[PDB]
């Protein structure tokens, strides 16, 4: 209702370059997403000859057009390789953690600076029925004042693309349990 | 010589499948009834007294379709066809401009 | 401007032709306008009386 | 007058619409958006009838 | 003239038309989509009765 | 004619419908698609009425 | 027949329903969604009045 | 029978209602979610009016 009008609205007053980075990024979301990940590392003609980066400037300016005015909470799962954890939380097939893993788990996120980068999707309510959840690792962000927010439509639902120039701080996790199954939800 | 009314059909007399060379109703049924002109089909169609003297005579009502609506089909994001918002009058004009008619 | 001549189109769908292909080539220059003058004539009137 | 006789009212069936169910995203059943005329000539035009 | 007699009118149910609940994306029911006659056909074609 | 005699009309509620507020995405309360009628059974059925 | 003398209809508000405007960050107001009656309630029930 | 004398009806309009228009990049004119009403408002409160 409020999130589809206003996506909607904002898939007019874009620029037609916009709107080509955003209805490519439908389809090379992983290439792309990588690419905005890694684009920094080259020389300056291996960076202005890449012709992603075109697309990736685009994307980026059509996110920052459009920043927030006040904090937000928003959710999004994650590898638990993201936080240097090696190992498996448990296999999604699988219905339980161990105390073991979730004291390892603790024990190495607790007290690091993990820089992001890039462009990710994100939501604005927890997972429920219906959606995809593939790893173990809930992070329940919170996006401070003047965060660039784009909303877009994959002709069903709304996602939040935004770019990440933080780093995340994890507080507490806890062992959650959705559908019957057992995830971890992190606060950062 | 002047027109009586100009309907287009409602809910009552509209097609809703119509492949070529077929009919609706198909060749072995009845027709249509045109009996209504307001949208809700509530609403029946009037002739004035000189027109009806007219009609008691050997003077005939004639019928002219000046335009038909219709939609075209299209497979959605799944594998369904959907043919709501899929308008023939969008093109209508636009092949009768690139083309040449053959009959 | 990206819109010269005031119309829905730009100027390159205007010169390159990506519009209506019902739309006259005039209007295909990014000077001219796509533009409808539609106006209505009245043939004749009937009158019922409905007494 | 031609009814308080001998004659009779026929019916005919010119057409019916319905809908048909599809899972969507989650275990819910939606007959709503579906509609069997959009595969009624489809249907005919790659087919025989056996009755 | 018929009602004025022994002729009774009598009530009889065809069918029912209803709801059933579900939670969302969030804590919240909802009942709006959910329509009970899209798996009225599907029960009575998989199960038995009994009453 | 019954009613210009003792007789008098009653009024009965057989049910009420309504709305409750919730805060969307943002600190704005809406009321709108959020209905009573969703939740007075599953409140009825895990209840104990104290009056 | 109460009218045709000294009586006199009354007028008195029961309820007024409108909506308040929220901006963006430009200044783009929308009042439609937005709908005072949602805070009726909740400003009269954590206020003191004073006229 | 009043206005069979040298009475005349007045006309006073109380408010007028209408849309304004938003250009994106391109040419698209958009004048449907866009009200004046949510402006007058604001617009008088912030002004000195010249004539
Ligand atoms: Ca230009």
């Amino acid at each position: 209702q409020w999130e589809k009008k206003e996506a909607e609205r904002v898939e007019k007053n874009l620029d037609t370059l916009e709107k080509e980075a955003l209805e490519l990024y439908k389809k090379d979301s992983e290439q792309i997403s990588n690419y905005s990940q890694t684009r920094q590392y080259f020389y300056d003609y291996q960076i202005e000859s890449n012709p992603r980066e075109k697309e990736y400037k685009n994307l980026r300016n059509a996110i920052s057009k459009n920043k927030i005015d006040k904090p937000i909470n928003v959710y999004y799962f994650e590898s638990p390789e993201k936080f240097a954890f090696n190992k498996e939380i448990r296999t999604e097939n699988q219905n339980e953690i161990s105390l073991e893993k979730f004291n390892e788990l603790k024990e190495t996120i607790q007290d690091k600076l993990f820089k992001q980068d890039g462009f990710k999707d994100v939501s604005l309510y927890e997972p429920g029925n219906g959606d995809e959840k593939p790893t173990p690792l809930l992070i329940h962000l919170k996006l401070p004042k003047n965060t660039g927010m784009l909303p877009y439509i994959n002709s069903n639902d709304v996602k939040t693309l935004i770019e990440q120039d933080y780093s995340i701080k994890i507080d507490k996790i806890v062992r959650i349990v959705i559908e019957g199954k057992q995830y971890i939800k992190a606060e950062a | 010589g002047e027109t009586l009314a100009t309907i287009k059909a409602q809910d009552n007399q509209i097609g809703n499948n119509l492949s070529p060379n077929e009919t609706y109703p198909k060749k072995g049924l009845s027709p249509l009834a045109l009996n209504t002109m307001d949208q809700f089909n509530a609403r029946l169609i009037p002739i004035n007294y000189d027109q009806l003297k007219k009609l008691d005579s050997g003077k005939q009502i004639k019928l002219e379709t000046t335009q038909v609506s219709g939609n075209y089909g299209t497979k959605n994001s799944q594998g369904q066809i959907i043919t709501e918002g899929n308008s023939w009058s969008n093109y209508i004009s636009q092949i009768d401009s690139v083309s040449a008619s053959i009959i | 401007e990206s819109n010269t001549a005031g119309d829905p189109y730009t100027d390159y769908q205007k010169a390159s032709g990506s519009i209506d292909k019902a739309i006259k080539l005039e209007a295909r220059d990014p000077l001219v306008a796509a533009y409808p003058v539609v106006g209505v004539g009245m043939e004749n009137l009937i009158i019922s009386t409905n007494e």
